[PDB]
């Protein structure tokens, strides 16, 4: 019938592609991974080469140590019993110290330091990819567009396990490492504000999550709509405007009465996600700070 | 008005229904039979509206609320006050989104691009007749279905996910919110590359694809690629909506209790179920 | 109260981050013009930005950004109705005058280049270590147009070099010379690639390179341009789903 270019139809593969050098220190970078035949089916098949500096080790470590912390305390609940490891694994949960021990690092291993502990290498872990994240975008000469958008998600992870808490004058504040845990929490913190249906904040932040779902499936159709004309070539349809550009400009317009151009429509998708956490940090930093119900707030209003 | 360029592609054919007879402009806006189907529907479902908050007694947008029909009539008519509204109202409503989905297909047609905008948008028409249909004919009753009002339809959010405990647990909805938090997180580094690369630093000249493919290959070790990237985009947002709509109609219809509960099926696997220690045992 | 502050001062943000991202997107297209080029009376309430230059690399000069439309071709569709609004009718043959879905943009007659300035797509043959890894290889495959007759025959898929991809397969025709079919628009079956965009007849027509081993973004556009105003034109010879499947 039509293609509809979501999956390929024959692969093509050449050399690997070491990349471009700029001024990246070509020391600090690995070799290539192998290809994977099943990502060509919907991607670049090449894995790798990695840059792997100083701030990525760190990273690595800190974020391996993060994972490790967490993984002990889990093995230990669980009596160090594969069996009861596997059948409890989302029910194991790393809790923060109890609400006497306020902001202290005096709180007994076991009930609350191993929190700390894996806190504090989450925490050089993020921003140390962070760091990578300008770095990285630097030694190509390419503007820092990605570690801004990185700063919105770090904004909400910041405000719910540290800025806070820190704010409250208690650890017991923060949200626990395990899976079924954090989601106790997040709906257990609804119910101590007055339900968060009522902070507009929280309100924003979903119009711009769905949002998301809205433009990136909005973007990503109307780019193979018109990968006919080499649409996906975004760059140089920017450089140089292509029937591909004036044919996805006009479908929306036709449709909506106005539209984007193939620079601006990347605007558009920066901000609507960023704005999910940027929103979303304000309505959490907010929440027992400033607002204690926010069905009460909602009614001097 | 048109655009610099647009004059060119202003021209006959693309029509679905009607041949050429609706086949103009109101400005920028293409009409095609579907732009007057959607007119129709829209307005008749708006007047509607209108009407429901007249019988309601308020015009205030924050309180304007259509009801479903109670639970009383099953899967029959209502009352237009009690219900019946409510019921045209959809109609209209569902009538409306097909309609803007099949103009879409003109203008796609018109335009010799594929059509898979429309068909995106289909799965955001199916989500809703989740809730509005599937989900209530299923269950037996058109009561099942949600207000359509400002703050009542969280309301109904709000009592719908309560009666299954926290609704968090719902397997289906953790993979949704799983595919709306990656597609979010995609949307920002896609957003963020494209512009990186067309806006470097000051005086550089204008990156290409390559810098894009590097920059990623340098900070995670793969690069996607500009063909992938768009590709991933479409499916995330689609497949949070797929599992969306699959979460809510299997909520009542197969599946009636608290849903933590359900995780317990794993637990009360016979080789490790009895074992003591963890947190169940 | 400092929440109630907070939301009023995001409004008047979001009011702000909208115009900015409206006013942004009208780099290209803006002024709107009347259906005969003047320019509209009706601009609408957001001003033109100031523009913006980017340096293309490797002595490809500059694009600025607002600034006079590129577009000088003649555009071949008269006038259907004295109101405006009404559709223009095509003049000659649509396909071959470039309008309506058969539109082409008067691109860089030069090739794409990579980051190293290399040329972007070059033909299989001579992207050296370039090879088919999955899938059903087409080269050799008869090409099969919508009107179910065979228009000719793969010689060679084109490749894109940093993306490692199909962009376009090389197709013989009956007179010994090739045209390039976009890859997004051919199916490769087991026995043949299928095109239902063109009839077997309309091959010829498909605009041709001037080089036998590069491909500028011009006969880019002109080529993509030409396939998929098939759909809309060629729709007299294509042949039933039902006489297809048979
Ligand atoms: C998906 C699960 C629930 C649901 C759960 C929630 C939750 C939870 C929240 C919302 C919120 C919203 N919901 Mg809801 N909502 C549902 C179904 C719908 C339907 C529908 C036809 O199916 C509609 C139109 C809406 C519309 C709305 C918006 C008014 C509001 C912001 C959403 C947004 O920005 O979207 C993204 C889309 C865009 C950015 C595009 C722009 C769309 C605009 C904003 C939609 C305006 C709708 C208009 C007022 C409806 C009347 C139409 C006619 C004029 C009669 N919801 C289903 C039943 N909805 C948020 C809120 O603040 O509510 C008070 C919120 O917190
Ligand atoms: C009963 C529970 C309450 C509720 C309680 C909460 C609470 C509590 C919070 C939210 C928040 C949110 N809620 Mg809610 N919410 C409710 C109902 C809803 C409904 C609905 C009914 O449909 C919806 C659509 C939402 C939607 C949302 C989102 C808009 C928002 C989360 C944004 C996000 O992207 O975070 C995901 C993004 C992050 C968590 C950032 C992560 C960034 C860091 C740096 C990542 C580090 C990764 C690490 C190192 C490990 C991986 C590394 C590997 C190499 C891969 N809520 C109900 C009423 N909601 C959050 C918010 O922002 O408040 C407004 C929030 O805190
Ligand atoms: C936003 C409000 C709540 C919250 C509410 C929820 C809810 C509700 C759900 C999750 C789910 C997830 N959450 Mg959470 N989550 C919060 C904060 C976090 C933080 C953090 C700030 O560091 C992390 C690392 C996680 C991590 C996770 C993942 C394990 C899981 C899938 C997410 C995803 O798509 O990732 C992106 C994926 C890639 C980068 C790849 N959450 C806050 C505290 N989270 C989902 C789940 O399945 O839980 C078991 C789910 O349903
Ligand atoms: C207290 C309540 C429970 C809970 C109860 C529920 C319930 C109940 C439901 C959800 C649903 C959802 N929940 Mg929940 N959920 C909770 C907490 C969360 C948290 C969180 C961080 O805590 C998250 C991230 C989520 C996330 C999600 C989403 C996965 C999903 C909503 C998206 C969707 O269906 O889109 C689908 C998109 C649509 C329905 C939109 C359709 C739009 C139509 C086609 C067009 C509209 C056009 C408009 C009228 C035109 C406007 C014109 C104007 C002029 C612009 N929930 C808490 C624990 N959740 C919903 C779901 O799965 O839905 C199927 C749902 O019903
Ligand atoms: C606009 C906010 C959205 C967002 C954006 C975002 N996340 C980002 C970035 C951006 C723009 C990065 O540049 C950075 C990245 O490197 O992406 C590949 C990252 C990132 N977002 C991540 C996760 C993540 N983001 C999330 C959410 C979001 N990220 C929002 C949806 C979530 C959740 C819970 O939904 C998670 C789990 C990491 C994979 C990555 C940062 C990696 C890191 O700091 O890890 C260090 C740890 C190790 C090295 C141990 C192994
Ligand atoms: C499938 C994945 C995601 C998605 C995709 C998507 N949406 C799309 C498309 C796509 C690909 C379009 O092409 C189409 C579009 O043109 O976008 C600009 C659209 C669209 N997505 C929209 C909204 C929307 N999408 C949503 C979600 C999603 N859309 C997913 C996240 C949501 C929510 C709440 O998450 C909303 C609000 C519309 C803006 C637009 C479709 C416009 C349209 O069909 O409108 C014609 C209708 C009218 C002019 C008015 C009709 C009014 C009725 C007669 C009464 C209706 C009342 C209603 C039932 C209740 C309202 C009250 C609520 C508070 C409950
Ligand atoms: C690269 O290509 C692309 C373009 O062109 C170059 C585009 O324009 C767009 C279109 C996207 C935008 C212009 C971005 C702004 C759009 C959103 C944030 C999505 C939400 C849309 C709305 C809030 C507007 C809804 C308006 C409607 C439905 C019209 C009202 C109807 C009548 C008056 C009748 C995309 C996706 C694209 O990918
Ligand atoms: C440019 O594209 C892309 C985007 O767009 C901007 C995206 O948004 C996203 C979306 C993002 C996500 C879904 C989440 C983030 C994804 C990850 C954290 C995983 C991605 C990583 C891989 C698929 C594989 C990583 C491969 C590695 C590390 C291999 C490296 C190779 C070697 C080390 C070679 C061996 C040599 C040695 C040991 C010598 C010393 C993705 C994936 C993307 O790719
Ligand atoms: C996310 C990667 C998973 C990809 C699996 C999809 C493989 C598609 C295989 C179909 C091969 C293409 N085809 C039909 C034309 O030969
Ligand atoms: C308080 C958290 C700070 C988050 C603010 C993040 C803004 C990201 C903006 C993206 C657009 C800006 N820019 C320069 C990168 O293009
Ligand atoms: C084997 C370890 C798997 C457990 C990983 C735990 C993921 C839940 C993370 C929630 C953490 C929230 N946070 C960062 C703000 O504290
Ligand atoms: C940063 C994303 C903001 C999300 C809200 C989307 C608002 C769309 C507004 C359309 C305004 C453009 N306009 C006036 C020309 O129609
Ligand atoms: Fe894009």
């Amino acid at each position: 019938a039509e293609y509809q270019n979501i999956f390929s139809q024959v692969q093509v593969r050449g050399p690997a592609d070491l990349g471009m050098t700029e001024d990246v220190n070509l020391a600090n970078r690995s070799g290539v991974g192998p290809f994977s035949t099943l990502l060509g089916w919907f991607g670049n098949a090449q894995l790798g080469p990695i840059y792997l500096g100083s701030l990525g080790v760190l990273s690595l470590f800190s974020g391996l140590m993060w994972f490790f912390t967490i993984g002990i305390w889990f093995w230990y609940q669980a009596g160090w019993n594969p069996a009861v490891f596997l059948r409890d694994l989302f029910f194991f949960s790393l809790e923060p110290p109890a609400p006497e021990y306020g902001l202290s690092f005096a709180a007994p291993l076991k009930e609350g330091g191993l929190w700390l502990i894996a806190s504090f290498f989450m925490f050089v872990a993020v921003w140390s990819w962070w760091g990578r994240t300008y770095l990285r975008a630097q030694a190509l000469g390419m503007g820092k567009h990605t570690a801004w958008a990185f700063l919105s998600a770090i904004w909400l992870w910041m405000v719910l396990g540290f800025i806070r808490p820190i704010l409250m004058g208690s650890w017991s504040e923060a949200v626990p490492y395990g899976i079924f845990s954090h989601l106790d929490w997040t709906n257990n913190f609804s119910l101590v504000h007055g339900n968060l249906f009522y902070n507009p904040f929280h309100g924003l932040s979903i119009a711009f999550l769905y949002g998301s779902a809205l433009l990136f499936a909005m973007h990503g159709a109307t780019i193979l709509a018109v990968s006919r004309f080499g649409g996906e070539r975004e760059l140089e349809q920017i450089a140089d405007r292509g029937t591909a550009a004036e044919r996805a400009a006009l479908f929306w317009r036709w449709t909506m009465g106005f539209n984007a151009t193939m620079e601006g429509i990347h605007r558009w998708a920066i901000w609507m996600a960023v704005l999910v956490t940027l929103t979303g940090g304000i309505g959490i930093l907010l929440s027992g700070t400033v607002v204690d119900n926010w069905y009460v707030w909602g009614q001097n209003h | 008005a048109l655009l610099s360029f647009e004059r060119k592609y202003r021209v006959p054919g693309g029509t679905l229904v009607g041949g050429n007879l609706f086949d103009f402009w109101v400005g920028p806006f293409y009409v095609g039979f579907f732009g007057v189907a959607t007119f129709f529907f829209a307005a008749l479902g708006i007047i509607l509206i209108a009407w429901s908050a007249v019988l309601q007694g308020t015009w205030n947008p924050q309180l304007i609320s259509v009801y479903p029909p109670a639970l009383e009539y099953g899967l029959g008519g209502a009352p237009l006050a009690k219900g019946g509204l409510w019921q045209i109202i959809t109609i209209c409503a569902t009538g409306a989104f097909v309609s803007w989905a099949l103009r879409e297909v003109e203008i796609c047609r018109k335009l010799g691009i594929g059509y898979h905008i429309p068909f995106a948008f289909a799965f955001a028409i199916l989500a809703y007749l989740t809730l509005v249909l599937f989900r209530p004919v299923m269950m037996g009753a058109w009561g099942y279905a949600f207000p359509y009002g400002i703050w009542t339809h969280l309301d109904w959010v709000s009592n719908t996910g309560y009666t299954y405990g926290n609704f968090h647990y719902n397997p289906a909805h953790m993979i949704a919110i799983s595919f709306f938090f990656t597609n979010a997180l995609a949307l920002a580094l896609h957003g963020a590359l494209v512009l990186s690369a067309a806006n470097p630093e000051k005086g550089k000249e204008m990156r290409t694809p390559d810098h894009e493919d590097t920059f990623f290959r340098d900070l995670v070790g793969y690069s996607i690629g500009t063909l992938g990237i768009h590709r991933l985009g479409l499916l995330l947002s689609l497949s949070a909506v797929f599992f969306s709509a699959l979460c809510m109609i299997i909520t009542g219809t197969i599946w009636f209790d608290q849903w933590v509960d359900w995780w317990q099926w794993w637990v009360k696997l016979p080789w490790w179920a009895n074992i003591p220690g963890g947190i169940n045992g | 109260d400092l929440a109630s502050l907070a939301i009023y001062s995001f409004w008047i943000f979001l009011a702000g981050l909208i115009y900015y991202l409206q006013t942004e997107n009208m780099r290209e297209g803006y002024p709107l013009e009347n259906e005969d080029g003047t320019p509209a009376a009706n601009q609408g309430p957001f001003p033109l930005p100031k523009p913006k230059t980017f340096i293309l690399p490797h002595g490809r000069g500059t694009l600025t950004v607002p600034g006079p439309e590129s577009e000088d071709r003649p555009i071949a569709l008269a006038r259907t109705a004295v109101s405006e609004g009404f559709p223009h009718a095509p003049t000659g043959d649509p396909m071959k005058d470039g309008v309506g879905p058969a539109s082409w943009v008067a691109r860089r007659d030069l090739p794409e280049l990579d980051g190293h300035g290399h040329n972007k797509i070059k033909p299989m043959k001579a992207a050296a270590g370039f090879h088919v890894s999955a899938g059903k290889n087409p080269i050799g495959l008869p090409v099969r147009g919508c009107d179910l007759e065979i228009a000719g025959k793969v010689v060679d898929i084109w490749v894109d070099i940093p993306e490692q991809m199909a962009r376009f397969l090389e197709v013989e025709l009956k007179d010994g010379s090739t045209r390039l079919l976009p890859m997004q628009m051919v199916k490769v079956q087991s026995n043949r690639v299928h095109v239902n965009a063109l009839s077997s007849d309309l091959f010829a027509g498909i605009p041709t390179i001037k080089s036998p081993t590069e491909v500028t973004l011009l006969e880019e556009d002109k080529i993509c341009g030409y396939v998929a105003g098939g759909l809309m034109y060629a729709a007299p010879k294509r042949k039933s789903v039902v006489a297809a499947m048979l």
